[PDB]
This record gives structure tokens, C-alpha cells and sequence, in this order.
């Protein structure tokens, strides 16, 4: 009878191949790998807000946002009262490294960017507005802006 | 004087935002104001070279 | 020798059936009425 | 959480966990609950909304592990949009959070 | 010295999936509702 | 001292939140006040210990 | 009794041929050479409005 | 010792259903009544 | 002395494979809300 | 003094409830007002061990 407790214990071998500790040591190493995965090298930028007023000089610099791949930015546009000023139209260079969700009369602009160095520029066209706005886009800083309010001496 | 933070950094071009909010962008070579001249403009690592020495940075709470 | 490896090969059947039956729970009933 | 809309504050941050689903609840600074006009996501795959079109209340299940996003909301009266980080694998998960506005 | 070509088969497999998944990027979903 | 306590760690940024109800956030090196200069920041273990020789962790028990 | 640790052991390595330090220097030069392809020569324009 | 690639190779099916199983992570539900 | 001739190979599919992507340019869209 | 059960029992963390209606739930590393400092909790058979030799346990009825 010696011999069936022979076939049990290979049985029990070759039932689990996988001791429960082992299970325990793959899961463990599997969340690690993943985790590194995951992981990027370099720092990750600070997430910022900014309040900055638009110039329309016909001899001035236009301004510049920050951008941060993946994460939606929010860009609001306010006169000089306070009171924020919709959008008539507007158009972006390169529209396949970033897209653009704005309901047709709201002012807020949600800009997400596809691609990690590719930089763009942006013509906006307003309501009670003739000469047009022009910013540039760049991605790829060391603090992504959340938000950028806008004040128009508008 | 007035100061300066690096605000853009790529390859080539520089932008700075200054003390009263003033922004500039600037090419390779220039005479800055109050610093000198633009020496040498390094995308990594955030640093600027200038012909008094000095390195324009990033900001420390804005980082 | 060969029998530790038939008894093996019907064990693992059976035992491959039997935790087959026990690796299955089914789902609650609910009935209303008026 | 006593949310600020200052200028220059750091935006608030969301501890996730995987599966559960984390609540958030939203209201003024008087305390009467203030209701979602709309919002956006960054990475719709790690988060999944089942926001109700007319409540001051969210539901965020992440799908991953360690992939961390971002949100923007706003409500009815609100017109500045609200930025949030959103940060999966925290030892101090949140079944629920209140947001007390300062609007 | 044979296992070289062994050990950089399946790495180099396993480096061309994992930066796939490194491009991988999707959009983002405007959630409207009254 | 007012005590501050690790919102949430990531590798490469910290979030840190003390008594005063002002939550913030930074990278390695900073000079922080009540705790002198951050050297290193854990992205393991749930601490961090400055050049100082000062460890902010979590909370005990909101945590 | 050691067979299992070995067998264990050399999944492991079937399982994962690269270190995890492995990987996040591959996420660095793949990084890198994602801006060394994205950069651009020359000096970039500097952006104008005349009249 | 040919043995160790034997319990090597079922080993290696065998840790790969469980963290397929450990992939996937399905959604949540909404329901309303009234 | 063969290692110019792999070399050959490979970096001339992934030079033409760069080229393409600087001579992949694509147009811009104007977008009208009322 | 008040008197705790175990009311829910994992790897890694435990759950415990007081007489008076306090629940609260202690990971391995964490200190207990009354019963001292958590030597060890085990996931199975509900056991944990206090600095003190405090046994926590399900209760005698509720088991």
C-alpha cells in the first residue's frame, strides 16, 4: 500500500508545480516589474497655475504656455473687468499632437497634447474682437500649467 | 537690475520672465541687459551661460 | 513501475473532475409577488 | 478639503486605489451643495465616471495601478474651471471626499 | 558562448512590446450633461 | 514647529501637508523652513529625511 | 530537494530576461532618443508681430 | 538533469494563467431605481 | 569585417523610416462656433 | 479599560472593535492606546499580539 502513497505525493508534485511562496514571490516580483515599468526617469513637473495678461501690441512677443503630455490643460480668457470674453473661432497648428474640446459658446479651452516635443501655434479670433490672438504651445517643461487665465486689456 | 527666470527652454531659442513681468525670448547670441552677453544656452539641464558667468535657472518654488 | 503511473493518470482524472466541481458557484434567486 | 482658487496654489490631490471606487461630493463654502455643469479627463482608460447629470457628486474607478492622471471640472454657477491630480498606489485611500469651495 | 544570441532573442522581443506601450496615447472625453 | 506630513510620494516630486491647511509640493533639492534643505526624498518606505537630518513620514494612524 | 528553487529561479529568468533598472534606462535612451528625433537644427525662428 | 527544464516548462504555462488572471480588472456598476 | 554590411542594412531602413516622418507634414483645421 | 475584538482579520491589516462602539483597523506597525504597541498580526486564526502580551481575538459568542 506504500506504493499508492508513492502515486499520491507525485501526485501532489505534479498537481501544483507552484508552491504557494512561490506564488507569493512571482506576484510580488510582477508588481515590482510592473511598477518599473510605470516608472519614468527624470523629474516630473510641478503643477502650476498662472494669471498672465495678453498684450496686443503690433510690436510686442506673444505668449507662451507650457504644456505636459496627456494631462488636459485649461486655458480661461477674461477682459480687463473680469467678466470672461467668448470665442468666435479658432485654429491650431499640427492638430495631431493636440486636441481640442470646447462647446460652442463657453470660453474655456481644454488642450490635451499627444506628442512630447512637438510645438504649435494657435490663432484665436473672439466675439467683439477684429485683430486676432496668437499664442504659441510648447511641450515638454519642467512645470505644466494646469490653468492659464488670461487678462485682455481688452 | 532685474531678474529672470527661465520660463521656455529649447534647443536654440530662450524665454525669461522678469521681475515687473516682462518676457523675452532670445537667440543664441545677445547682449542681455545688466548680465552681459548670452554665452552659451544648454536645453538640458536648465542652465545658461553669461559672459559675467552667471546661470539663469528655473525657479526654486517653481519647479 | 507502470502502475505508479496509471493510478497517477486516473487520480489526475478524478481529481482534475472533482475540483472542477468544486470550482463553480452559481447565482442567487430572487421572486416577487402580489 | 477647502478648495482655494488662488493663482499660484497647488492644485489638490486624489488618492486612488484599484477597483474601489472613490466618491467626491461637492459644495460651497456655506455648505449647500453645489451642482456639476461638466467636466474632462486625461486618460479615460485608468479612470472610469459614472457621473449622474444632475448632482454634485463623482465616481472614479482606477483601472491601473500606477498610471497617474489629471481631471478638470466645473459647475453651474462656476465659470473657473477646477484642475485635480489624481495619484493611484497611496497607503490612505479615500471612499469619499468633500470638496468645500470657496465660491 | 552560444547563449549569447539566446539571451538577446527574447529581450529584444521583450524591448520592442514595452515601448509600444510607451506610445501608446489616447484622447480625452468631454463629458457634457443637463 | 508646525508638523508636516507626506500628502503623497511619487518618485521624483513630494507632496508634503502640514497643520496650517497648505498643501505643497516639491522636487529634491529645497530649502524648507523648520527642516533646513531636502536631500533626498524616498519614493519607497513612506519617508523622507533632509540634508537636516529630519524625517517627515505619514501620519501615524490618517494614513 | 533543490530542484524546485532551480526550476523557480530559471522561470524567472524565462519570465523576465532584463533587470527592472533594465527597463528604466531603456525609458531613458528611449526618452532621449525621442528628443534627439523631435530636435530641431538650426536656430528656431523668433516669433514676430509687425505692422 | 534534463528534469529541471521537465518542471521548468509546465511551470512556466502554470504562472502564466493566474497573472492573466492578475491582468484584468473589470468595471463598476450603476443602477437606478424608481 | 562584415559589420559595415549589417550596418548598411539596418540603418538604411530606419533612415528612410525617419525621412518619412520629416516629410510627413499634415495641414491644420479651421474650426467655426457660433 | 475597554475591551476589543477582532471584527475582520487580512494580510496586512486588521480590524478590531471596542465595547463602548469603536472600530478601528491597525496595520502591523502602528501603536494602541490602552494595550501598547502590535507585535504581531497574523491573517489567519484571528491572533494578534500587544506589546504587553495583550491577546485580540473574535469573541467567545461571536466566533
Amino acid at each position: 500500500e506504500v506504493i499508492d502513497k508513492k502515486a499520491f505525493k507525485d501526485m501532489t508534485r505534479n498537481l501544483y508545480p507552484l508552491n504557494p511562496e512561490q506564488v507569493v514571490k512571482l506576484k510580488q516580483i510582477y508588481e515590482t516589474s510592473e511598477y518599473a515599468k510605470a516608472a519614468t526617469p527624470g523629474t516630473p513637473p510641478k503643477p502650476t497655475a498662472t494669471s498672465q495678461f495678453v498684450n496686443l501690441s503690433p510690436g510686442s512677443t506673444p505668449p507662451v504656455i507650457r504644456l505636459s503630455q496627456g494631462f488636459v490643460s485649461s486655458l480661461v480668457f477674461l477682459d480687463s473687468t473680469g467678466a470672461p470674453w467668448p470665442i468666435a473661432a479658432y485654429d491650431l497648428g499640427d492638430p495631431s499632437s493636440f486636441n481640442i474640446q470646447w462647446d460652442k459658446t463657453s470660453n474655456t479651452l481644454m488642450i490635451q497634447a499627444t506628442k512630447l516635443y512637438n510645438y504649435g501655434n494657435l490663432a484665436v479670433r473672439l466675439r467683439g474682437l477684429n485683430t486676432p490672438v496668437m499664442l504659441t504651445l510648447i511641450p515638454g517643461q519642467k512645470a505644466v500649467d494646469y490653468r492659464v487665465d488670461l487678462r485682455v486689456q481688452g | 537690475r532685474i531678474i529672470y527666470y527661465i520660463q521656455a527652454v529649447i534647443p536654440g531659442r530662450a524665454w525669461l520672465i522678469g521681475s515687473n513681468g516682462s518676457t523675452l525670448t532670445v537667440r543664441e547670441g545677445s547682449k542681455i541687459p545688466g548680465y552681459g552677453m548670452v554665452k552659451l544656452i544648454d536645453s538640458l539641464q536648465g542652465r545658461i551661460l553669461t559672459s559675467s558667468g552667471q546661470v539663469i535657472k528655473f525657479s526654486q518654488e517653481d519647479s | 513501475q507502470q502502475e505508479i503511473q496509471q493510478r497517477t493518470s486516473d487520480m489526475l482524472t478524478a481529481a482534475t473532475q472533482l475540483v472542477q466541481d468544486w470550482k463553480q458557484v452559481e447565482t442567487q434567486v430572487y421572486t416577487e409577488g402580489t
